[PDB]
RNA sequence: CGCUGAAAGCAUCUAAGCGGGAAGCCCGCCCCAAGAUGAGGCCUCCCACGGCAGCCGGUAAGGACCCGGGAAGACCA
RNA sequence: CGAUGUCGGCUCGUCGCAUCCUGGGGCUGAAGAAGGUCCCAAGGGUUGGGCUGUUCGCCCAUUAAAGCGGCACGCGAGCUG
C-alpha cells in the first residue's frame, strides 16, 4: 500500500548515477535524465535504486511515489523500451510510412503526415496498425495521443484511430 | 527589404491583355548610396539614399563635407531605406520587375483646416426642418456631469492631409529602365512632383 | 542652541548585487539608502543620500504566484487605454523597470522625491558602466 | 426606459 | 459539462476531484461530467 | 481536451513537470512620437577671437530678417 | 426652488457583458445537415422600410445577425420642438 518505498529493480547494465536534482540513466537503448525533487533522496544499492523521503507531510509523501515511478520508468525505457500501438478502423482508412514519416489517410480530403520527433521512430506493419517506439514513456505517450487525436474514435460508428485495446463503445443512431 | 526614392509624376491607364489598368508613374531611379547604417556604429541596418542632383552652390558646408566623405555630388534629398544593404553603391529602378508588389509612401495632399464632415466622414445636420446653423457641425461632443469632460482623441475639425501616407500591395506593372520609370497600378499618396518611397511589400 | 544642519557633503556611491533577493525587501533598503536616512546628519529637505548602483535586477526574485499575478498598469488618457502587463512579461522585455517601479513607490512624492529617484541607477545584467565613481559594494 | 411618463418640472422659458 | 454551484456525485462511478483550484466531477457517463461555478 | 503521475498499490490533466487550444491578449501592419527633463544615437561643419563656470563686444560654420513664390497654409509654420 | 430646462428624434459617441452574429468549446433524446442547452470570449459587426410624437411594440423585405443595458432614462451654452 505504498510506492515510494518499493525499491527499483535495476537490470544490468543500467547506469544510474545521481546528481543534485538530477538522476542520469544510461541504458542499452540510450540515456535519459530525471529531474528529481531536491527534497527527496535517491540511493544506489547493488543492482537496486531506492528513494527515501525526508518527512511524512503531504508534499513529501506526494513527491515520493512520483520521483520513484519516474526513475522507474526511465530504467524500463533505456533497457527494454516503450511502445504503443494504434489500430485504425474505417473503410477508406489506412496509414503508410514515407521514409521515416507517417501518412494517414483517415477520410479528410488531404492526407496527414506526422513527423516523429527525436527519440520516436514510427513503424507500420499492416495498413491498419501504427506503432510508436521510444525510450521516453511520456514522449511515446504524447506522440500516440498526438496521432490518435487526428481522427479520434467516433461515437456512432466504428470509425477513427483507436488506442490498442480501446473499448469500442458506441451509441444508437436511429 | 529594398527601397528607392522617387517622385510621383502623373496617372494614366494602359492596356494589358485587353484589360484597362490605371497606373501612376514614378520617376524612381537613380539613388546613390550616401551612407550605410551598421549595428557596430548605429544600432540597426539601413541605407541613406539620395535623389535629384543639387547645385553645389546651394549645398552648405556641413552638408557638403557629408556628401564628399561618400564620394557623391550634392543631391537634393537624403532618405533612408531600413533593413536594406544593396551590393552596389547606387540604386536604380531595376530592383523591381513587373509582377512584384510594393508599398508606396508619400505626403498626402494637404486639406488645411478641414471640417468635421470632410475630415471624419461625418453627416452634419439636416438642411431643412428647422435645423439651425448646424448643417456642417459635428453634434454632441460629450455626455453630462459624468464624465464631465471630453475623451482624448475625440474626432474634431482641424488640419487634414499633408501627412505621411503609405499605400500597400501595389502591383508593379512595368519598369522602364532607360528613362528610370516605375509603373504601379493604383493610387499613390500626394501630388504630382511629390517625393515618394517605393519599398517591397509587407504583405504576402 | 539650534539643531545642526550640514553643509553640502560629498555623496557616496554604493553597489548591490540584486540577484536572488526579494523584490520588496531590497526595494525598501534601496529607498532608505537613497533617502540617506542611514546618515547621522539627515536633513529632510535636501538630497543628501547615496547613489545606488544595482546589477542583476533581472535575477530578482519574488514569492507567491506573483509572476503570473502581479499586474503592472498604464493609463494613456484615451478611451480604453488601460493596459495591464504581468510581472513575467515585464521581466521579459524591460526587467529593470520592475525594481525601478518598486523603489519609486517607496520614495516620497514631490520634487526632492523624484530627484532621489534620479540618484538610483538600476541595471539588468552582471555589469554596470559606473566604474568611474567606483561604487562601494554593500551586502544588504 | 422609464415606463411611467415623466412630467416637466420647468415651463418652456418665456420672456418676463 | 454541467456548470453549477451544486456539484454532487450522481452515480456510483462519478468521481470528485479538484484540478486547477476548481471542483470537478468526472465520470465515464458524459452527462455526469460537472464543474463548479 | 490531453501526456506522463503520485498523495491514495487502483484512478486522477496536477500536487512535480510537458503538451494542444479562440475573431480574444502580446508581437507583427499603418500613423504620431526623445518636453522619453530618463531630453538618446550616428554623419558632417566651425573652433583655441579681443578686454576688466560671469560680462562686453567683433566674428566662425551656420541661422534669421526682407523678397519671388508653392496641390503648404487662417495668422504662425 | 437669489432655476440642476424637462419625453421622443438627429448628431457624436463611449463603456458594461447578463453575447444577437462572427470565433473557440463540453453535454445532447448530437446519424449527416440542422437545432437545443451550458461554458469561454466585448475584437469587429449588428440593415432598409409602413404605422404612431412616440421610447416600446406590431408589420413588410432582407440578413451573418437584426443583442440587452450604463453614461443627469449620455448628448437643448450642439440641432430639432
Ligand atoms: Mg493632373
Ligand atoms: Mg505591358
Ligand atoms: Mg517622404
Ligand atoms: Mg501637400
Ligand atoms: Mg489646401
Ligand atoms: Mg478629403
Ligand atoms: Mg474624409
Ligand atoms: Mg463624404
Ligand atoms: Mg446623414
Ligand atoms: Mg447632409
Ligand atoms: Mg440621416
Ligand atoms: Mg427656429
Ligand atoms: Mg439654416
Ligand atoms: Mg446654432
Ligand atoms: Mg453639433
Ligand atoms: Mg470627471
Ligand atoms: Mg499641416
Ligand atoms: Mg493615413
Ligand atoms: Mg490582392
Ligand atoms: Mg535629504
Ligand atoms: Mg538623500
Ligand atoms: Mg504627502
Ligand atoms: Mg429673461
Ligand atoms: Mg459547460
Ligand atoms: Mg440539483
Ligand atoms: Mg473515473
Ligand atoms: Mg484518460
Ligand atoms: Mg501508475
Ligand atoms: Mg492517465
Ligand atoms: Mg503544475
Ligand atoms: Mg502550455
Ligand atoms: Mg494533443
Ligand atoms: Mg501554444
Ligand atoms: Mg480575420
Ligand atoms: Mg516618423
Ligand atoms: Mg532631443
Ligand atoms: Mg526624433
Ligand atoms: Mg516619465
Ligand atoms: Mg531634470
Ligand atoms: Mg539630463
Ligand atoms: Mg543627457
Ligand atoms: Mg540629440
Ligand atoms: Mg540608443
Ligand atoms: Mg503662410
Ligand atoms: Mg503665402
Ligand atoms: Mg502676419
Ligand atoms: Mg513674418
Ligand atoms: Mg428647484
Ligand atoms: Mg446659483
Ligand atoms: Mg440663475
Ligand atoms: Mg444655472
Ligand atoms: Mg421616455
Ligand atoms: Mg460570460
Ligand atoms: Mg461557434
Ligand atoms: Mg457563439
Ligand atoms: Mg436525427
Ligand atoms: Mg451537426
Ligand atoms: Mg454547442
Ligand atoms: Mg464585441
Ligand atoms: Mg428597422
Ligand atoms: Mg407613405
Ligand atoms: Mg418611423
Ligand atoms: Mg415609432
Ligand atoms: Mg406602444
Ligand atoms: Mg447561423
Ligand atoms: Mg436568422
Ligand atoms: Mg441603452
Ligand atoms: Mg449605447
Ligand atoms: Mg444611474
Ligand atoms: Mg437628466
Ligand atoms: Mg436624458
Ligand atoms: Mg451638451
Ligand atoms: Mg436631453
Ligand atoms: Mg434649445
Ligand atoms: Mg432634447
Ligand atoms: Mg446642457
Ligand atoms: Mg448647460
Ligand atoms: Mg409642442
Ligand atoms: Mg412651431
Ligand atoms: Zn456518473
Amino acid at each position: 500500500s505504498r510506492i515510494g518505498r518499493l525499491p527499483i529493480p535495476v537490470p544490468k547494465g543500467v547506469s544510474v548515477e545521481v546528481a543534485p536534482g538530477r538522476v542520469k540513466v544510461k541504458g542499452p537503448k540510450g540515456e535519459l535524465e530525471v529531474p528529481v525533487s531536491p527534497e527527496m533522496r535517491v540511493v544506489v544499492e547493488e543492482g537496486v535504486v531506492r528513494v527515501e523521503r525526508p518527512s511524512d507531510e503531504r508534499r513529501h509523501k506526494s513527491l515520493h511515489g512520483l520521483t520513484r515511478t519516474l526513475i522507474a520508468n526511465a530504467v524500463k525505457g533505456v533497457s527494454e523500451g516503450y511502445s504503443k500501438e494504434l489500430l485504425i478502423k474505417g473503410i477508406g482508412y489506412r496509414a503508410r510510412l514515407v521514409g521515416r514519416a507517417l501518412e494517414l489517410t483517415v477520410g479528410f480530403s488531404h492526407p496527414v503526415v506526422v513527423e516523429p520527433p527525436e527519440g520516436i521512430t514510427f513503424e507500420v506493419p499492416e495498413p491498419t496498425r501504427v506503432r510508436v517506439s521510444g525510450i521516453d514513456k511520456q514522449k511515446v505517450g504524447q506522440v500516440a495521443a498526438n496521432i490518435r487525436a487526428i481522427r479520434k474514435p467516433s461515437a456512432y460508428h466504428e470509425k477513427g484511430i483507436y488506442y490498442a485495446g480501446e473499448p469500442v463503445r458506441l451509441k444508437p443512431g436511429k | 527589404m529594398k527601397g528607392i526614392l522617387g517622385v510621383k509624376v502623373g496617372m494614366t491607364r494602359i492596356f494589358r491583355d485587353d484589360r484597362a489598368v490605371p497606373v501612376t508613374v514614378i520617376l524612381a531611379g537613380p539613388c546613390p548610396v550616401v551612407q550605410r547604417r551598421t549595428p557596430e556604429k548605429d544600432g540597426y541596418t539601413a541605407v541613406q539614399l539620395g535623389f535629384l542632383p543639387q547645385n553645389p552652390k546651394r549645398v552648405n558646408r556641413p552638408l557638403k563635407g557629408h556628401f564628399a566623405k561618400a564620394g557623391v555630388e550634392p543631391v537634393r534629398i537624403l532618405r533612408e531605406i531600413r533593413d536594406f544593404n544593396p551590393e552596389g553603391d547606387t540604386v536604380t529602378v531595376e530592383i523591381f520587375k513587373p509582377g512584384e508588389r510594393v508599398d508606396v509612401t508619400g505626403t498626402s495632399k494637404g486639406r488645411g483646416f478641414a471640417g468635421v464632415m470632410k475630415r471624419w466622414n461625418f453627416a452634419g445636420g439636416p438642411d431643412s426642418h428647422g435645423a439651425h446653423k448646424i448643417h456642417r457641425h459635428p453634434g454632441s461632443i460629450g455626455n453630462r456631469k459624468t464624465p464631465g469632460r471630453v475623451y482624448k482623441g475625440k474626432k474634431m475639425a482641424g488640419h487634414y492631409g499633408a501627412e505621411r501616407v503609405t499605400v500597400m500591395n501595389l502591383e508593379v506593372v512595368d519598369v522602364i529602365p532607360e528613362e528610370n520609370l516605375l509603373l504601379v497600378k493604383g493610387a499613390v499618396p500626394g501630388p504630382n512632383g511629390g517625393l515618394v518611397i517605393v519599398r517591397e511589400t509587407k504583405k504576402a | 542652541m539650534k539643531t545642526y544642519v550640514p553643509k553640502q557633503v560629498e555623496p557616496r556611491w554604493v553597489l548591490i548585487d540584486a540577484e536572488g533577493k526579494t523584490l520588496g525587501r531590497l526595494a525598501t533598503k534601496i529607498a532608505t539608502l537613497l533617502r540617506g536616512k542611514h546618515r547621522p546628519d539627515w536633513t529632510p529637505n535636501v538630497a543628501m543620500g547615496d547613489f545606488v548602483v544595482v546589477v542583476n535586477a533581472d535575477k530578482i526574485r519574488v514569492t507567491g504566484k506573483k509572476l503570473e499575478q502581479k499586474i503592472y498598469t498604464r493609463y494613456s488618457g484615451y478611451p480604453g487605454g488601460l493596459k495591464k502587463i504581468p510581472l513575467e512579461k515585464m521581466l521579459a522585455t524591460h526587467p529593470e523597470r520592475v525594481l525601478e517601479h518598486a523603489v519609486k513607490g517607496m520614495l516620497p512624492k514631490g520634487p526632492l522625491g523624484r530627484r532621489l529617484f534620479k540618484r538610483l541607477k538600476v541595471y539588468a545584467g552582471p555589469d554596470h558602466p559606473h566604474q568611474a565613481q567606483r561604487p562601494e559594494k554593500l551586502e544588504v | 426606459w422609464r415606463i411611467r411618463p415623466r412630467p416637466p418640472r420647468l415651463p418652456r422659458p418665456r420672456p418676463r | 459539462m454541467k456548470v453549477r454551484a451544486s456539484v454532487k456525485r450522481i452515480c456510483d462511478k462519478c468521481k470528485v476531484i479538484r484540478r486547477h483550484g476548481r471542483v470537478y466531477v468526472i465520470c465515464e457517463n458524459p452527462k455526469h461530467k460537472q464543474r463548479q461555478g
